[PDB]
C-alpha cells in the first residue's frame, strides 16, 4: 500500500528464464542512441542529450522527471541506452567457450565435424543436459582435426 | 540481518518474517515486467495509466511484481553484461 | 622542493611506506595515530613492533611465543583477534642497536 | 462482427464481506466491472451468459495482505471489429471535415478524403449533409461502410469508415 | 580517413581492452586498468563478488 | 596537527646462511638462501639461493 | 576424379551462363533477375571448396564470374550478395596472372574500383587485389 | 605518371617509430638537420627519407634499407622512448601512408550556406560570401545583432535607426555600409571568420532564415541548386530501418520489388525477404544495402512523425502520393501531409507530453478571464481542459491565462454538513449517481 | 547519379503557413477582396 | 492583452533578457499607448478573451467571422499609415484588416 | 613561421621566400623576383604532412612525391591552395605541367 496505484495485475515470479541478448533485443529495449562522449552539455545544467547522462535514461534528482516515463525518482526504474560499436568484439566471460565452439565447427563451411553416423556420436546427442551434451560433443569433435568434404556421398563439409 | 540469521529464521520455519524482514523493513519496490520478452522494459506511465514494451510492441499483457530494489539492480547490471534473466509469472514444465 | 615535502608528509599521514602512486603493493599501517587514552597507552604505543607477514598464508609457528624471546619482548602484552602474536612489545630493559 | 468468448477475470475481495452471501456479491461485482466495458484486446462486451449461475471457485487468500482472489470464468458476447469489414451504419454527426457514424457502441469517423467526389457537403441544407444528384446522407441516414483502420486506446477503440468504393454510401 | 593495419590494429586492440576490462577487470595474465588515482577500476564482475557483493 | 607514531617493523637479518627443507612434493630437497645488503646504507641488494 | 572435377565445373560453367542469359532476358521482359540468386549457394559451395581451385582455373570459371560481374547493359548492377560471394571467392583463391589474362578479369575490377555505387568496402577489396596483381608483374 | 610508381620489393623499406607525442616534427627536423650535417663525411647517415602525418600520431615514419641506419639516426635524440619500438612497414601500406585525406570537398564553396560554431552569431546559418585562400578563415554573410545602444536578436542592419542611436556610421560605397567598424552590405554583414568558427556538414536550415537570406534576391529561396543538394542529404540520412518494415528497392537488378526487413545489421546492410507470388522465391533472404530501399506505406496504418514541425506526431495513413503521404492526425485530429520519409511505421503512440508548454496534467488553470478550467489530457500542440461547467475544450498553451496557484488557505472545500474538507479526501455525493472519488482541486 | 519545386523542398504545412502555394498566388492576382 | 504578452514567445524574442513581469509591464503601457494594436499581437489568442457571456455557445467559424468582422470595421474607421507600416511591422499587423486587403 | 611551396612541396620560412625564393622553382616561378601576393599564391603557410628527404636519387618517397629533382629538405604532403588560373597559363607557356598537391586533384 506504499506503493502508487497501478492498473496492471500484481503476481509473483515464478520461473527465471536465463539467456544472451541479442543485438536487436538489445537495439529495441533502447531508449537512446549513446554517441558523444562528452558527460556535460556546456556544464551549464542541463546534460547533453545523446550523451552518458542523457535525461531519457532516467532520473536521480528530485525536482526532475523522467523524460521517457515521467515518473519520479522514487518510481523511475532507469531505462537503458544502447552504443554502436564499430568493429565486434570479444565477451571477456565467453572467450573459452567461443574457443570450444570453434574447435567443434569447421571454419569454412560452419557445420559439426561429426555426425549421428558415428555411434558414439548418436549417443552423445541422446543425452538431454546442453552442458554435458556440449562437452560430450566437444570431447568427439575435437579429435576430428579435418573438414570433409565427403561422407567419412556429401555430408555438407568443405574438406 | 545477515546470512546466519537468514538460516535461523528458516530453521524456526517463520517464511512471514522473513519475507517482512527483507522486503517491508528494507529495500521493497515495484517493477513492472512484460508478459511475452519478461523483461523490465515496460515504460509504465502511472498517471496517464498507459503501459507499453517497445520491443514486444504489446499494450495489454503487462504484469506489476514487488522486488527488492538490490534484485532490480542485480538484474539491471547483468543486462549490463549482456545476460538477460527473464522473470515469467506462470510455469511452462 | 615539493616532491620531498609531499612524499614525506603523504607517507606518514596515511601510512602507506612508499610513492603516492604506487599505493597498492606498498607496506601500510607503518604509520599511526598516537593512542593517547591514558599514560601507559601512549608509553605502550610508542614501543609497539610489528610483523609485517599479513593475513594471507598465516601459520601458527610466527605468531607463537618463542623460547629467544625471553627478556626482549612481553610474553603478556598482545593483541587479540588477527594481529595476536604477530604485534610485539618490547621489554623494559631492551634497546635497539644503532 | 459479435462473437462467443469464453473469458476469465481475477476477482480481488476485502474481508468485510466475507459473509454467506459473498458469491452473489461477486457475481454482480463481475457483472457491473464487465458489462459494458471496452478493452482493445477483444473489443466491447456487452452481456454475459448465464449471469446468475457463474462459477467462483475457491478463493485464495493474499499473504500478507488479507484479500482473498477469486478466479472467475465466464462466457459472454463481444463485439470487435476488423480491418478491411463492410457494415451498416447510422450517421450521428455531418461536419466539414468529415461525417460520424455509430456502428452499435462503436463510433466511426469518415474523412472527406474517403467519401467520393460527387457527394459534396452541402451546409446550407437543413440539416447539414453530404449529397449529390441521386445521393443524400445526413443525420440519421442508413450508410454502409468498410472499416479501414482501426485505433486502440486505453479503454476506448476508435475506428475510419470509408463509402469511396462500390455497394457502399447511402442505403 | 586512412587505414595503416598497423594503427587499425592498435586502436581496435585498445577497444577491446576497454570492452574487456568494463565488465571484468581481474583478468589474469595482463595488466589492470587503473584509476587517475591508482586504484583499480571496479568492474561490473567486482560488483557481484566477495562478502561485500551484490549476492552475499 | 595529528601526532603519527612510527611503528617499528621487524624483518629477517641480511648477510646470513639459511638452510630449509622443501616439501616433498618439489625436486628441490634443500635450499640454501642468502639476501645481501651493503654495510652503507643497509639496504636489500640481491637474494642468492 | 580430377578429370570428374572438371565435367562438374564445366556443367556449373554452363549453368551459370544459362542463368545469366536467362537474367539478361527477364530484365528485358520487364522481370526482376532472380536466377542468379537462386544458382547462388551453388556456386558459393563449389568456390569454398579449396581443393576444387585447380580444376576450377584448369576449366577457366573465372570468364563466367566476370560474366556474371559485368553489369547487364540497362547499366544496372548485379545483386549485391552475388558481388560479396564473388569477391570472397577471388580472395580464396590463388589467382596468377595466366589466371587473369584467360579471363580478363582486371578490366571489371578496375570498373568496379573506379565507380561509385559500388560499396566502399567492396571499392577497397577491389584496390588491394588489384594492387595484389599488378605486384607479380613488376616483380 | 602516378601509377607506375608503386613501390616494389628492391623499392627502400620504412621503418615506423614511436616518440613521445607533439616532438613528431621535432624530430624530423633533427634527423634532416643531423642528415645534412653527416653528409660529405666518412660516415653520413645512410638513410633517404623521413617524415610524418598528423593523423597518426605519435608515429615518425623512415625510409631507409638497415636497421643501423634507423639506429644512427635515433642515435642522440631524447624523443625517442627506451625502447626500439620500430616495425617494418608493409609494403602495400607504402601508398596509404603517403595518400592525402581532406578530399571529400574540393573545398569550401562560396556562396554556401552554414552555420556558425562560436562568437556573437552563435549558430546563426551564414552564406560564404568569400573562401580566403589560407583556408583558416573566411569572410561570411550574416544577419547582425545589434542594439545600436546575452545578445540582441538577429536583424537586417537598419542604417535610419542606427543614425539616430548613433551618429558615427560611415560610408565607404553604394549599399556598402561601415558601422561601428562593422561592415554592412545592403543590410547584411560582412565579417570574417575562422575555419574552427564553422559547421559545413549536417546543416539544418529553417525557412524563416533561409527567407530573411533569399528575401533580396528578388525570389524567395532561388539559390536552389544547394538546397536541392541539402534535401537530398537531409532525405537520405533521416532514413532508419527496423526490422518488419515493407520497403521497396530503387536501384539493382532487384528493382522495383517488395519485401520484409528481417534484420538489421550495422546501418549499411539489411536482410530483407522478398515477397512475390512464387513461394519458392518467398522462401529467401537477401542482403542489401539501405541506399536503394524505399519504405512502403500502405493505407489504415499507424505511423509517427519522425522529424519536422509535427514530430512525435501520430495517425492513421488515408492518401499515399507517392512520396509525400496523408494521415489523419490523433490529438489534432485532422489531416496532416507530411512526406514519407519522415514518418516511421508505429503501431503505439504512447506520446510523453512532459518538457513542453507550461501545464501538466490535472493543473488548475484559468481559461479567460469568466472560465477556469482543469487539465484532461496533454497534447503537443494544445491541452485538452474540462471546465467548472462540464464541457470539454481545446487551447493552444500560449491562448491559457495561467495557474491558479491557491495556498491551502485559499483551497478550502466545506461539505453539506459544514465539516471541512481538505486536498485528497474521499467524499460521495448525497443524490444523483451518489458517486465517490477523490478530491483533486477545489475552487468556489 | 546527376538530376526545385517547393513542395518537396519543406513540408505542406509550412508552406501554407509561409504563405508559399498556388492559392496564394491566384489570391494576389486575382482582382478581389479577399 | 499583458497577461497574454508576458506568455507569449513575441515577447521572448523581442526581449532576450528581461524578466516575465518586465514583459507584462511593457504590454500594459503598450496597451495604454494603442490598444487596437495590442488587441491585433493576440493573433490567435485574441478569440479566447472573455467577449460575450454566451461567447461559446456559437460555432468557432461563427465567432472568427464575427471577430474578423469587428476589427475590420474598426482599423477601417481608424486608417492604417503605409509607411510607418512598412518601417514597423507592429504597425503593419493592421494591414491586412483593411477593405480589399487581406494577410 | 613557414610556408610551403606549392610546386616544388619544398617548406621554408615565409620571410626566407621573400627573400631568397625557392631554390628548385625558381627556374619558372621567380617566387624572389615576385611580389608577397605572388608569393602566397605559389607558396602556403597551410600544408600538413612535414616530409625530410636526405637522397632523393633513391628515394622512392620522392619519386612518390615527385621532389626527386629538388633540393633535399622540408616537404609536405599536402598543401592547401592551388596554383592561379594566370600563373598555371604561364607555367603552360613554358611546357612545364602543374600537377597539384592538394590532394584533391589524383
Ligand atoms: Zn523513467
Ligand atoms: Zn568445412
Ligand atoms: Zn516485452
Ligand atoms: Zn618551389
Amino acid at each position: 500500500s506504499q506503493f502508487p496505484y497501478s492498473s496492471a495485475p500484481l503476481r509473483s515470479v515464478k520461473e527465471v528464464q536465463f539467456g544472451l541478448l541479442s543485438p536487436e533485443e538489445i537495439r529495441a529495449i533502447s531508449v537512446v542512441k549513446i554517441e558523444y562522449p562528452e558527460i556535460m552539455d556546456e556544464s551549464r545544467q542541463r546534460p547533453r542529450e545523446g550523451g552518458l547522462n542523457d535525461p531519457k535514461l532516467g532520473s536521480i534528482d528530485r525536482n526532475f522527471k523522467c523524460q521517457t516515463c515521467g515518473e519520479g525518482m522514487a518510481e523511475c526504474p532507469g531505462h537503458f541506452g544502447h552504443m554502436e560499436l564499430a568493429k565486434p568484439v570479444f565477451h571477456i566471460g565467453f572467450i573459452p567457450k567461443i574457443k570450444k565452439v570453434c574447435e567443434c565447427i569447421c571454419m569454412n563451411c560452419g557445420k559439426l565435424l561429426l555426425d549421428e553416423t558415428n555411434p558414439t556420436m548418436a549417443q552423445a546427442i541422446r543425452i538431454r543436459d546442453p552442458k554435458k551434451r556440449f562437452n560430450a560433443v566437444w570431447q568427439l569433435c575435437k579429435t576430428k582435426m579435418v573438414c570433409e568434404a565427403d561422407a567419412p556421398v556429401s555430408r555438407g563439409g568443405c574438406g | 540481518f545477515g546470512e546466519m540469521e537468514r538460516d535461523c529464521m528458516i530453521a524456526h520455519g517463520a517464511a512471514g518474517f522473513l519475507k517482512e524482514r527483507l522486503m517491508e523493513a528494507s529495500d521493497a519496490f515495484r517493477v513492472h515486467v512484460c508478459g511475452i520478452c519478461g523483461l523490465m522494459s515496460v515504460i509504465a506511465n502511472l498517471k496517464k495509466n498507459q503501459f507499453e514494451c517497445r520491443s514486444c510492441k504489446n499494450k495489454t499483457n503487462i504484469y506489476q511484481l514487488h522486488i527488492p530494489y538490490a534484485a532490480k539492480l542485480l538484474f539491471q547490471e547483468l543486462m549490463a553484461m549482456n545476460i538477460a534473466p527473464r522473470l515469467y509469472t506462470e510455469r511452462s514444465g | 622542493s615539493t616532491t620531498i615535502t609531499s612524499g614525506l608528509k603523504y607517507s606518514l599521514a596515511t601510512g602507506n611506506w612508499g610513492e603516492q602512486k604506487k599505493a597498492m603493493s606498498s607496506r601500510a599501517g607503518v604509520s599511526q595515530v598516537l593512542n593517547r587514552y591514558t599514560y601507559s597507552s601512549t608509553l605502550s604505543h610508542l614501543r609497539r613492533t610489528n610483523t609485517p607477514i599479513g593475513r594471507d598464508g598465516k601459520l601458527a609457528k610466527p605468531r607463537q611465543l618463542h623460547n629467544t624471546h625471553w627478556g626482549l619482548v612481553c610474553p603478556a602484552e598482545t593483541p587479540e583477534g588477527q594481529a595476536c602474536g604477530l604485534v610485539k612489545n618490547l621489554s623494559l630493559l631492551s634497546g635497539i642497536s644503532i | 462482427m459479435f462473437f462467443l468468448k469464453d473469458l476469465s477475470l481475477i476477482l480481488t475481495l476485502h474481508p468485510s464481506y466475507f459473509g454467506p452471501q459473498m458469491n452473489q456479491y461477486l457475481r454482480e461485482k463481475l457483472l457491473t466491472d464487465v458489462e459494458g466495458t471496452c478493452t482493445g484486446q477483444f473489443g466491447y462486451i456487452v452481456t454475459v451468459l448465464d449471469g446468475m449461475n457463474i462459477d467462483v471457485g475457491k478463493g485464495r487468500i493474499i499473504p500478507g495482505s488479507g484479500s482473498a482472489e477469486f478466479e472467475v470464468k465466464y462466457r459472454a458476447v463481444v463485439w470487435k471489429p476488423f480491418k478491411g469489414e463492410v457494415v451498416d451504419a447510422i450517421v450521428s454527426n455531418v461536419s466539414p471535415i468529415g461525417f460520424f457514424a455509430d456502428v452499435g457502441p462503436l463510433n466511426v469517423f469518415v474523412s472527406t478524403r474517403l467519401i467520393p467526389d460527387n457527394l459534396v457537403y452541402n451546409p446550407s441544407n437543413s440539416p447539414p449533409a453530404y449529397m449529390s444528384n441521386d445521393e443524400l446522407i445526413t443525420k440519421g441516414s442508413k450508410v454502409r461502410l468498410k472499416v479501414v483502420g482501426t485505433r486502440t486506446d486505453v479503454n476506448e477503440i476508435y475506428a475510419i469508415g470509408s463509402i469511396k468504393e462500390d455497394f457502399l454510401g447511402a442505403i | 580517413d586512412g587505414s595503416p593495419q598497423h594503427i587499425i590494429n592498435e586502436v581496435e586492440q585498445l577497444l577491446q581492452f576497454h570492452v574487456a576490462t568494463y565488465m571484468d577487470n581481474d583478468i589474469a595474465g595482463q595488466p589492470q586498468a587503473l584509476q587517475k588515482s591508482g586504484r583499480p577500476v571496479k568492474a561490473i564482475r567486482a560488483r557481484l563478488k566477495g562478502k561485500e557483493g551484490r549476492l552475499r | 596537527g595529528s601526532e603519527k607514531v612510527l611503528i617499528a617493523q621487524e624483518r629477517s637479518a641480511a648477510n646470513i646462511v639459511q638452510v630449509f627443507k622443501k616439501a616433498a612434493p618439489s625436486p628441490i630437497s634443500h635450499v640454501a638462501e642468502i639476501r645481501s645488503a651493503l654495510e652503507k646504507g643497509s639496504r636489500l641488494i640481491s637474494t642468492m639461493q | 576424379l580430377e578429370q570428374m572435377q572438371d565435367e562438374l565445373i564445366q556443367q556449373l560453367k554452363l549453368q551459370m551462363e544459362e542463368s545469366a542469359i536467362r537474367d539478361a532476358n527477364n530484365i528485358e521482359q520487364g522481370k526482376p533477375a532472380i536466377f542468379k540468386l537462386k544458382l547462388l549457394p551453388k556456386v558459393k559451395d563449389i568456390l569454398l571448396r579449396a581443393n576444387l581451385a585447380d580444376s576450377i582455373l584448369d576449366n577457366n570459371l573465372l570468364a563466367s564470374v566476370r560474366l556474371w560481374l559485368e553489369p547487364l547493359p540497362d547499366a544496372s548492377l548485379p545483386a549485391y550478395q552475388i558481388q560479396k560471394v564473388l569477391f570472397d571467392a577471388i580472395k580464396s583463391l590463388p589467382i596468377k596472372t595466366s589466371h587473369l589474362r584467360e579471363s580478363g578479369l582486371g578490366k571489371v575490377m578496375v570498373f568496379y574500383q573506379k565507380s561509385k555505387r559500388v560499396e566502399p568496402n567492396l571499392k577497397r577489396t577491389a584496390e588491394k587485389l588489384i594492387s595484389d596483381w599488378t605486384r607479380p608483374i613488376m616483380g | 605518371p602516378q601509377r607506375l610508381l608503386i613501390p616494389t620489393v628492391d623499392d627502400p623499406g620504412i621503418w615506423g617509430v614511436k616518440v613521445r607525442l607533439g616532438k613528431e616534427k621535432d624530430v624530423v627536423r633533427q634527423i634532416l638537420k643531423k642528415k645534412l650535417a653527416r653528409e660529405g663525411t666518412k660516415n653520413p647517415l645512410e638513410i633517404y627519407s623521413a617524415f610524418q602525418r598528423d593523423s597518426f600520431k605519435g608515429h615518425v615514419y623512415i625510409e631507409a634499407r638497415k636497421a643501423e641506419a634507423i639506429n644512427d639516426a635515433l642515435k642522440g635524440n631524447v624523443n625517442v622512448f627506451s625502447n626500439n619500438s620500430k616495425f617494418l612497414v608493409g609494403i602495400v601500406e607504402y601508398k596509404d601512408l603517403l595518400r592525402p585525406v581532406k578530399s571529400s570537398d574540393v573545398k569550401l564553396t562560396r556562396g554556401s550556406y552554414v552555420r556558425v560554431k562560436n562568437g556573437k552569431f552563435k549558430g546563426d546559418l551564414a552564406q560564404v560570401d568569400e573562401v580566403l585562400e589560407n583556408g583558416l578563415e573566411a569572410r561570411l554573410k550574416l544577419v547582425p545583432r545589434l542594439d545600436y545602444g546575452f545578445r540582441p536578436a538577429q536583424r537586417l542592419f537598419s542604417e535610419a535607426e542606427a543614425r539616430v542611436h548613433e551618429p558615427t556610421i560611415r560610408r565607404d560605397r553604394d549599399g556598402f555600409v561601415t558601422y561601428g567598424g562593422e561592415e554592412y552590405y545592403e543590410g547584411f554583414l560582412y565579417k570574417t571568420f575562422r575555419l574552427q568558427n564553422l559547421i559545413v556538414n549536417s546543416i539544418n536550415p529553417t525557412l524563416n532564415e533561409l527567407s530573411l537570406f533569399q528575401s533580396n534576391e528578388e525570389s524567395t529561396t532561388i539559390d536552389l541548386s544547394t538546397i536541392a543538394d541539402s534535401l537530398k542529404e537531409t532525405a537520405k540520412n533521416l532514413v532508419s530501418f527496423q526490422p518488419g518494415d515493407n520497403v521497396e528497392i530503387i536501384n539493382g537488378e532487384l528493382n522495383h520489388l517488395t519485401g520484409t526487413v528481417s534484420s538489421v545489421n550495422q546501418s549499411t546492410i539489411v536482410s530483407v525477404r522478398l515477397h512475390s507470388d512464387d513461394d519458392t522465391i518467398n522462401s529467401e533472404t537477401v542482403e542489401i544495402p539501405t541506399s536503394d530501399l524505399r519504405k512502403i506505406f500502405n493505407v489504415g496504418d499507424h505511423v509517427r512523425v519522425i522529424h519536422g514541425k509535427h514530430t512525435d506526431d501520430t495517425g492513421l495513413i488515408v492518401e499515399v502520393n507517392g512520396d509525400k503521404v496523408e494521415f489523419i492526425s490523433n490529438q489534432t485530429k485532422r489531416t496532416v501531409i507530411v512526406f514519407s520519409n519522415y514518418l516511421i511505421k508505429s503501431t503505439d503512440s504512447t506520446v510523453s507530453i512532459n518538457e513542453s508548454g507550461r501545464f501538466e496534467l490535472h493543473d488548475l488553470v484559468q481559461v479567460n478571464s469568466d472560465l477556469v478550467g482543469i487539465v484532461i489530457r496533454a497534447q503537443k500542440d494544445s491541452f485538452d481542459v474540462l471546465c467548472s461547467d462540464g464541457k470539454l475544450l481545446s487551447l493552444p498553451p500560449v491562448s491559457i491565462y495561467s495557474k491558479l496557484n491557491l495556498n491551502p488557505n485559499q483551497q478550502i472545500a466545506i461539505d453539506s454538513n459544514g465539516v471541512e474538507v481538505k486536498v485528497g479526501d474521499t467524499v460521495r455525493e448525497f443524490t444523483g449517481e451518489r458517486r465517490q472519488g477523490t478530491i483533486l482541486h477545489v475552487y468556489r | 547519379e546527376q538530376p526545385t519545386s517547393l513542395a518537396d523542398v519543406f513540408e505542406p504545412s509550412e508552406l501554407k503557413e509561409k504563405m508559399l502555394t498556388d492559392e496564394d498566388n491566384v489570391i494576389r492576382v486575382t482582382d478581389l477582396p479577399e | 492583452t499583458a497577461r497574454l504578452y508576458q506568455h507569449s514567445s513575441k515577447s521572448s524574442a523581442e526581449y532576450p533578457n528581461r524578466p516575465q513581469l518586465a514583459k507584462y509591464c511593457i504590454g500594459l503601457a503598450k496597451y495604454i499607448q494603442s490598444p487596437l494594436l495590442e488587441y491585433l499581437a493576440l493573433d490567435e489568442s485574441m478569440y479566447s478573451l472573455h467577449i460575450h457571456k454566451h461567447q461559446n455557445l456559437l460555432p468557432r467559424e461563427k465567432l472568427i467571422d464575427a471577430v474578423q468582422t469587428s476589427i475590420v470595421d474598426i482599423v477601417n474607421l481608424v486608417g492604417v499609415d503605409i509607411n510607418e507600416a512598412v518601417r514597423a511591422p507592429y504597425h503593419a499587423l493592421a494591414l491586412p484588416y483593411v477593405c480589399g486587403l487581406g494577410p | 613561421r613557414e610556408r610551403a611551396c606549392m610546386l616544388c612541396g619544398i617548406v621554408l620560412p615565409g620571410r626566407v621566400f621573400m627573400q631568397n625564393g625557392c631554390p628548385n622553382c625558381d627556374s619558372v616561378l621567380n617566387l624572389r623576383d615576385s611580389d608577397q601576393a605572388t608569393v602566397n599564391e605559389c607558396t602556403s603557410s597551410s600544408f600538413e604532412g612535414l616530409v625530410a628527404v636526405g637522397d632523393n636519387e633513391h628515394s622512392w618517397v620522392a619519386k612518390w612525391l615527385r621532389v626527386d629533382r629538388f633540393q633535399p629538405g622540408l616537404y609536405a604532403v599536402r598543401v592547401d591552395g592551388r596554383l592561379p588560373s594566370d600563373i598555371v597559363a604561364a607555367l603552360e607557356q613554358y611546357g612545364v605541367y602543374y600537377r597539384p598537391r592538394d590532394g584533391s586533384v589524383i
